[PDB]
């Protein structure tokens, strides 16, 4: 037995209606329960018995449903109710869907920092690419070394939407030893987002 | 008022146990089925079982059979979730849960206990600086932060001088290396003419080490 909710993940404007559905892989009950994950929070039960509103949950939230087909329903969106959104039967807890707010598009601001003197002696370099408030949240960092594309080589992490500007910042860390750093001559991250007209690269000469 | 509360964060060797508690207080603890639900990093909730506290009861996921123990101490209103044979797959936030009613509506939530299993051993992390150069400035705004590498386990507290700086900052989610140690980094934008006439200076703390470290940041030169 599969929850499914749909969509995965949405954008949209403070104020819009948003309608987040769950369907279950075969009937289970019409007893399903909506709960709400702010990020570092525990969940919170916002909507039981498919369409009750949990005492204390502001009257924007909504849910309706029967059989196999729910929907949860916040009939204008606040800054405040950013968060991840599950549906639940039981057992049975759909894999939930992120809601994030729908702003101007901004173009990151992208920034380079080669790897410090401190850390090569240890005979390992970190170079690390920024990309400074940014929305949407989709965005590229490719890796060039001498204009040889890298992987396996990079991990990057994003930051939760911003609470007073709704942006989204990126960091990415290209590693590899001191020797191999050594070697070559250019690093280079290509940054690709909405908000740019063309790819930006951000590069420095080793020395 | 009405509250689940929990044992600390646990940090595992794979083949370890891990026994998390949560505590009832200010309603009946043995009139509501207790439940397990797991949240590994970045993904959704698991739910793992539930114990009868009246009874003593235990129905569990299949998935947990055999290495999943639930009981109850009554006298002190305490549920207990025993994981067994740890797996670093194990790595969660674990939360217990109050069934308030046969719709399994779970209105009440422990704040979680964060279990990681890995095969590492704790280790304090090395702070680097992200030196400010002519690459992190654009716009009258320049970039620097610290690079927090190779530690052991989560977590981690960045602040920027001794948390006189606030605005601007980002500390970045860790990341999990192919090492098995988490690596992590914490910048901060400033009006770039400050850093003629500014000293900024990281503070990283990674308590499970006990290790603390200050990172004067220099612009490179």
């Amino acid at each position: 037995i599969q929850m499914t909710q749909s969509p995965s993940s949405l954008s949209a404007s403070v104020g819009d209606r948003v309608t987040i559905t769950c369907q279950a892989s075969q009937d289970i009950s019409n007893y399903l329960n909506w709960y709400q994950q702010k990020p570092g929070k525990a969940p919170k039960l916002l909507i039981y018995d498919a369409s009750n509103l949990e005492t204390g949950v502001p009257s924007r939230f909504s849910g309706s449903g029967s059989g196999t087909d729910f929907t949860f329903t916040i009939s204008s969106l606040q800054p405040e109710d950013i968060a991840t959104y599950y549906c639940q039967q039981y057992e049975f807890i759909g894999p939930g869907t992120k809601v994030d707010i729908k702003r101007t598009v901004a173009a990151p601001s992208v920034f380079i920092f080669p790897p410090s003197d401190e850390q090569l002696k240890s005979g390992t370099a970190s170079v690390v690419c920024l990309l400074n408030n940014f929305y949407p949240r989709e965005a590229k960092v490719q890796w060039k070394v001498d204009n040889a594309l890298q992987s396996g080589n990079s991990q990057e992490s994003v930051t939760e939407q911003d609470s007073k500007d709704s942006t989204y910042s990126l960091s990415s860390t290209l590693t590899l030893s001191k020797a191999d750093y050594e070697k070559h001559k250019v690093y280079a991250c290509e940054v690709t987002h909405q908000g740019l007209s063309s790819p930006v690269t951000k590069s420095f000469n080793r020395g | 008022q009405v509250q689940l509360v929990q044992s600390g964060a646990e940090v595992k060797k794979p083949g370890a146990s891990v026994k998390v508690s949560c505590k009832a207080s200010g309603y009946t603890f043995t009139g509501y089925y207790m439940h397990w639900v797991r949240q590994a990093p970045g993904q959704g909730l698991e739910w793992m079982g539930w114990i009868n506290p009246n009874s003593g009861g235990t129905n569990y996921a299949q998935k947990f059979q055999g290495r999943v123990t639930m009981t109850r101490d009554t006298s002190i209103s305490t549920a207990y979730m025993e994981l067994s044979r740890l797996r670093s797959d194990d790595t969660a936030v674990y939360y217990c849960a109050r069934e308030r009613s046969d719709f399994w509506d779970f209105d009440l939530w422990g704040r979680g206990t964060l279990v990681t299993v890995s095969s590492a051993s704790t280790k304090g992390p090395s702070v680097f600086p992200l030196a400010p150069s002519s690459k992190s400035t654009s716009g009258g705004t320049a970039a620097l932060g610290c690079l927090v590498k190779d530690y052991f386990p989560e977590p981690v507290t960045v602040s920027w001088n001794s948390g006189a700086l606030t605005s601007g900052v980002h500390t970045f989610p860790a990341v999990l290396q192919s090492s098995g140690l988490y690596s992590l980094s914490s910048v901060v934008t400033v009006p770039s003419s400050s850093l003629g006439t500014q000293t900024y200076i990281c503070n990283v703390n990674h308590k499970p080490s006990n290790t603390k470290v200050d990172k004067r940041v220099e612009p490179k030169s």
